[PDB]
């Protein structure tokens, strides 16, 4: 099975800052058929269900902050939210789509920092 | 559907209501979330025409079924033991053959196995 | 038990030659084009395509005025037509048609492909014709021609259909109607009711029924009325190959394959449908234009025209031209301007029905009056309204082109030259 | 390489045609011994598949590939009959 990687599994960070969380594949996601990476974000805040952020590895969903910016290919992704807000805070998520099984990275925990 | 408390050894059928779209011509997954703990894929279900995809680490656990008349997707655990209690998501990934993203969860249901 | 005709029918020694004018049908190759708001058809769809089913009517040889009546007793006996030559004169210049959709279901090239296609997104339909399969045939015959095609068949009291089920197929035998289409190389059947994609064919047979001759059933008949000659000539090959975009109905058995992954993650429709082409056609191959001499008959009804009516079923597809005419909107600019003119199309078809008759009597006795009578009463009754008024047929009245000098036209030399005496 | 049969045709027709065994090149000629008789055939003159396909959806006026189902059928029709003459074996 293709193995998703996270780094790191958690992230404290306060206001403003610059997150920056990474995803690896075992295989690489990119189908010449379509030149797409086929990796999604999902967003999982406490006591709610997962909500996509980015889809084929840089599509941003719409009604997703502009923030959120995917990127990577092949076996390196990339989650980066330009400038964290406190209703960021959630567990983040990166799923493979790429032929079958579909597996999960085993998250990122992102907390905020503040006085 | 609500939350579940089942007896190990016994079996329990949950269901996940859709609407807003099409059902037949969308494949549903069902995805694990153990306490603290991260997502599982389970398996996935074609209700238009019945197929169905498993983790191999599901196969014989978890059984997919679809009521196209009910816009209803079900999924049964038999066998139950306290490895199975958690958090499970029925989820759409949009229409086709092809292998696209998840774009939209369920609320989830609790199984409690005691 | 049923018996020849040569049994109960007595033919005599007059012949007789008649023969339509010279018909004429002009029309749009694809659809009618009529009034919008209205339904009243403006001008006929008319096509190369289509079955030519002629409803031919003969003057009752009882009702006739023969210049001599010695040769029978009108008493014991009455009088029947007997067909005994025809033929099946066509007129424009050999030539291929052409029929297309603008939106046909037709997803990739599946004849050689380099990479593997992209993703079939919302209607992926393209504007494509094709030249349809060749076919020439003729049936003569006194009862009308009979066809089959696949239909929707009537489902099974049980598993409730979900939406989309594929539909339950079933052989539906039919009268082949005057106007009807012919098999184009996507064979027998009806695309209204087998197909809601609205798409899969061109235009012209889109939302309609191709139909094929039953021979098999045809042939069966006990009496063999339906017809009793034909001739019949079809060719077809495959010109390109192709995808069907839409969603599969029913999935490859993944025990027919290796799953793939990346690109080839996802099966490509493998629902292939080819595009037909009737290749060149030639003078050589013609059907028409010749005589047909029907004196010995496969069937039972050795060309005796019962009820004094005829039937001949025509299909030519080698003179299909379609021509597009086009009216300037205005004659001024020096610069031309699509939008200064509106293109159209139209197809014309040139028919000549010749015949030459035998007049033939039945002494009706006890036997022949049973025999006849349990054929087809109506034969009787009618001796010393319409029971097919239901179907539509070109109507061919040849009561007033009876001609005793068969020297006097073309069939007539022939038939004279041929028989001898 | 990537076979093609050519164009089909009526005159190259082998079947709608009656054949008489009147003289067999074997030893056997056309007995059925057994009662039993084999007619094994190929044609491929009338290969001719039909794709149909139905409607998830009988609403909007605007098509998607998703709303309808397609598939592929292909019918084939049959008819044999025989002309059989009685024999006799003095044993």
């Amino acid at each position: 099975d293709i193995v998703m990687t996270q780094s790191p599994s958690s992230l404290a960070m306060s206001a403003g800052q610059k997150v920056t969380m990474s995803c690896k594949s075992s295989q690489s996601l990119f189908d010449s058929r379509n030149q797409k990476n086929y990796l999604a974000w999902y967003q999982q805040k406490p006591g709610q269900s997962p909500t996509l952020l980015v889809y084929f590895a840089s599509t941003r969903e719409s009604g997703v902050p502009d923030r959120f910016i995917g990127s990577g290919s092949g076996t390196d992704f990339t989650l980066t939210i330009s400038s964290v807000q406190a209703e960021d805070l959630a567990d983040y998520f990166c799923q493979q789509h790429y032929s079958t099984p579909y597996t999960f990275g085993g998250g990122t925990k992102l907390e905020i920092k503040r006085a | 559907s609500g939350a579940e408390l089942a007896r190990p050894g016994a079996s329990v059928k949950l269901s996940c209501k859709a609407s807003g779209y099409t059902f037949t011509s969308y494949w549903m997954q069902w995805v694990k979330q153990r306490p603290g703990q991260g997502l599982e894929w389970i398996g996935a279900i074609y209700p238009g025409d019945g197929y169905t995809r498993y983790t191999q680490k599901f196969k014989g656990m978890a059984t997919l079924t679809a009521d196209k008349s009910s816009s209803t997707a079900y999924m049964q655990l038999t066998s139950l033991a306290s490895e199975d209690s958690a958090v499970y998501y029925c989820a759409r990934t949009y229409a086709g053959y092809y292998v696209g993203y998840f774009d939209y969860w369920g609320q989830g249901t609790t199984l409690t196995v005691s | 038990a049923v018996v020849s005709t040569d049994e109960y029918v007595a033919r005599t020694n007059i012949y007789y030659h008649a023969g339509t004018s010279r018909l004429l049908a002009v029309g749009h190759p694809y659809f009618p084009i009529k009034k919008p708001n209205n339904n009243k058809i403006l001008v006929p769809k008319v096509s190369g395509l289509q079955y030519r089913v002629f409803r031919i009517h003969l003057p009752d040889p009882n009702k006739f005025g023969f210049p001599d009546t010695s040769f029978y007793n009108p008493d014991t006996q009455r009088l029947v037509w007997a067909c005994v030559g025809v033929e099946v004169g066509r007129g424009q210049p050999l030539g291929v048609g052409i029929s297309g959709h603008p939106l046909l279901n037709k997803l990739d090239d599946t004849e050689n492909a380099s990479a593997y296609a992209a993703n079939a997104g919302v209607d992926n339909r393209e504007c494509i014709s094709m030249d349809y399969k060749q076919t020439q045939l003729c049936l003569i015959g006194c009862k009308p021609p009979i066809g089959e095609h696949w239909g929707k068949g009537s489902p099974c009291t049980q598993v409730a259909v979900q939406p989309g089920d594929c539909p339950p197929l079933e052989l539906i035998n039919t009268v082949i109607q005057d106007g009807d289409m012919v098999d184009t190389g996507f064979g027998a059947m009806d695309f209204t009711t087998l197909q809601a994609n609205k798409s899969e064919v061109p235009l012209d047979i889109c939302t309609s029924i191709c139909k094929y001759p039953d021979y098999i059933k045809m042939v069966s008949e006990p009496y063999g009325d339906s017809l009793f000659f034909y001739l019949r000539r079809e060719q077809m090959f495959v010109r390109h190959l192709f995808n069907r975009a839409g969603t599969v109905g029913e999935n490859v058995p993944d025990d027919l394959y290796i799953k793939g992954s990346g690109s080839t993650a996802n099966l490509a429709s493998s629902n292939y449908f080819p595009t037909p082409s009737g290749s060149m056609v030639t003078s050589d191959a013609q059907i028409f234009n010749k005589p047909y001499w029907l004196q010995r008959a496969q069937g039972h009804n050795n060309g005796i025209c019962w009820g004094n009516q005829l039937f001949v079923t025509v299909v030519d597809t080698t003179r299909s031209t379609n021509m597009s005419l086009c009216a300037a909107i205005s004659t001024s600019e020096t610069t031309y301007k699509n939008t200064n003119f509106k293109e159209y199309l139209r197809h014309g078809e040139e028919y000549d029905l010749q015949f030459i008759f035998q007049l033939c009597k039945i002494t009706l006795t006890a036997d022949v009056m049973t025999y006849i009578h349990s054929m087809n009463s109506t034969i009787l009754e009618d001796w010393n309204e319409d029971p097919l008024k239901k179907y539509t047929f070109w109507e061919v009245n040849l009561k007033e082109k009876f001609s005793a000098d068969l020297d006097q036209f073309p069939l007539g030399r022939k038939f004279l030259l041929q028989l001898g005496l």
